[PDB]
DNA sequence: GTATGAAAAAAAAAATCGCATCCCGGTGCCGAGGCCGCTCAATTGGTCGTAGACAGCTCTAGCACCGCTTAAACGCACGTACGCGCTGT
């Protein structure tokens, strides 16, 4: 149940970077939900790239190729 | 070297190879890789220029990620180009919507 | 095995534009990604331009048209120019 | 005792975290989450240390983004406090849910 | 003297236009607009009748879309009346402007 | 000045299809603005495809290829 | 005909040709075009099925665009697939936010 | 004239299989036409990338599969994956 | 239903305070910058074939004519719901 390892104050941090001044308590859960959905949707594809390469270890590139697929392109990990 | 004929640093040879091997088309006009290599070089430059400035303003000799972000996001055009692009250790441009400020 | 980059060229171009300024490995990786991205964007659009007009040959002309579509105004003009320049200068070099 | 008025610290916290780039989720709890979620799709998988960080980067970035957009949805309702309904709107318009 | 109350017709107008698919801009005024805008990029151009309709389709569709998203932004502010500021938000979040 | 050929009542129509009940007067102009920006951004590329084909007549395909580029893909005109 | 070996209507031959000529890769596994052709067929079917129903519900023997939209937009999965897709003469699903209705 | 290839005859066949006593307007056919070509390009593209990523020059039925898993939503993939695995097996065993 | 003028209330301004960021120098280390051998990929230049460059024929279908019938668009104003701003739990 690692989703709670995303601590209220760490989300607080993320929203502070997002320029948020004030944060309803309901949010923290909502966020965890969205994060799960995100990581799910990404990793699924990321793993699916691994499974195609017949590897049992996920590469940085596997992640990048996926994030690129989900229109969320990431620089600084090659590709 | 073809690069030294076109007056470029970027590798016109390597480009030409990548294009054939890249499954873009059967045949590749020997002019293309030159043209492309130059564009890439120009853009590479156009960024590093702005980044190099951002580095100076922070009193730093070395460009780190944040500098690239700070440069790209402040230039209207580069931004629009790198719209759906996340920059590792980028951070965000300090921006606090007015209605959040006090008094 | 040998992992090809673009990091030496970035360096050269860095010194041309800011001789007395360096770059962190992290940032270099980004610039690396950045090039490869735009490459693929152009190549792709060009490849399509070819395929659309029944051409098997991607010329410097296709690359140009692609760049006009992919880059914003002022950035294109400059790119179009720095590209036209390099072609002319190579064709006249033999 | 000396006390800062509700929000004054928040506004400081913002400036602080906007200026920096360091990842704001704790690396291990995240790494553990990633692996937990991976086991759903295949068991006995391994992850490049870089591939973990690469994800964490995307996530934090994405969320920060969503909050940016969220904060605007809130403000747009004459509100300073973001609420679930604000996120829900942002995503709806972003085209993430229906 | 018989009169329908403010909105009652609107609500009818919606049902009506939602149910149909026919293009809601007058074809000529649009065709003339397209050509006007084309002259900016090159003079004395010609257009496949289909290429005009193809545009009109995209536009109407797109706008309807934007209004859909706009209407939500309005509602989100406890309002029934869409305002420019609503569109402006939608686009901002959509990622069309900054 | 054909942008006014986009008549208040025609926009009204579009917003009614969008499920809009009530419409501020300021909107009609705002809309025209956004529509112009749209058609501009599209046609520019659409023409740019024509100019590459060395044609003086814009094809349906030219339009489609563009709308596809601007992530607004259209079916029914031979995609 | 290869299509009749795989038990498909869709043209496994035409597919195989399009793939080689399409600049996707140097070489193309004879199984691929079969697999693909089937997918296409399946999806084509999966739509036409739902559309055929939408046509019946409107008391029409012929499928028009609107039917395709009505079908695609009401099925959650097809929708997500055709997210960035505009359907000519599509119209929109009747949808009127509750708070706009009278009391 | 030109000789502009479609997919409209196949759609027809498949239409009769699924709804024998229902037809289709040219406008709608054009859409279905676009629809196929779109998904083709989506898959081919992703496959082409899958190949290029693993240093393969050959796009097999295996690549097509992986691509479909990435491109299609859950239930629609399973069905597609199945109806594809089926057709390969059945063709290889038809000589 | 609308301009005079003095006690409730609500905001501005200014002296203690203390608190947290900003700038200085001074300490340590770590990863940027350049040396080597080593390889792979670029140059060189002919061997060959094919794309597209070039001029012409077909016909297409996109531009301009007409004048009538028509619904759509423009406009006004009358009045009701929708906004918007104030207060108070
Ligand atoms: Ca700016
Ligand atoms: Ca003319």
């Amino acid at each position: 149940d690692n989703i709670q390892g995303i601590t209220k104050p760490a989300i607080r941090r993320l929203a502070r970077r997002g320029g948020v001044k004030r944060i309803s308590g309901l949010i923290y859960e909502e966020t965890r939900g969205v994060l799960k959905v995100f990581l799910e949707n990404v990793i699924r594809d990321a793993v699916t790239y691994t499974e195609h390469a017949k590897r049992k270890t996920v590469t940085a590139m596997d992640v990048v190729y996926a994030l690129k697929r989900q229109g969320r392109t990431l620089y600084g990990f090659g590709g | 070297t073809r690069s030294s004929r076109a007056g470029l640093q970027f590798p016109v040879g390597r480009v030409h190879r990548l294009l054939r091997k890249g499954n873009y088309s059967e045949r590749v006009g020997a002019g293309a890789p030159v043209y492309l290599a130059a564009v890439l070089e120009y853009l590479t430059a156009e960024i590093l220029e702005l980044a190099g400035n951002a580095a100076r303003d922070n009193k730093k000799t070395r460009i780190i990620p944040r500098h690239l972000q700070l440069a790209i996001r402040n230039d209207e055009e580069l931004n629009k180009l790198l719209g759906r692009v996340t920059i590792a250790q980028g951070g965000v441009l300090p921006n606090i919507q007015a209605v959040l400020l006090p008094k | 095995s040998r992992k090809e980059s673009y990091s030496i060229y970035v360096y050269k171009v860095l010194k041309q534009v800011h001789p007395d300024t360096g770059i962190s490995s992290k940032a270099m990786g980004i610039m690396n990604s950045f090039v490869n991205d735009i490459f693929e964007r152009i190549a792709g659009e060009a490849s399509r331009l070819a395929h659309y007009n029944k051409r098997s040959t991607i010329t410097s002309r296709e690359i140009q048209t692609a760049v006009r579509l992919l880059l914003p105004g002022e950035l294109a003009k400059h790119a179009v120019s720095e590209g036209t320049k390099a072609v002319t200068k190579y064709t006249s070099a033999k | 005792p000396h006390r800062y008025r509700p929000g004054t610290v928040a506004l400081r916290e913002i400036r602080r975290y906007q200026k920096s780039t360091e990842l704001l989720i704790r690396k291990l709890p995240f790494q553990r989450l990633v692996r937990e979620i991976a086991q759903d799709f295949k068991t006995d998988l391994r992850f490049q240390s870089s591939a973990v960080m690469a994800l964490q980067e995307a996530c934090e970035a994405y969320l920060v983004g969503l909050f940016e957009d969220t904060n605007l949805c809130a403000i747009h309702a004459k509100r300073v406090t973001i609420m679930p309904k604000d996120i829900q709107l942002a995503r709806r318009i972003r085209g993430e849910r229906a």
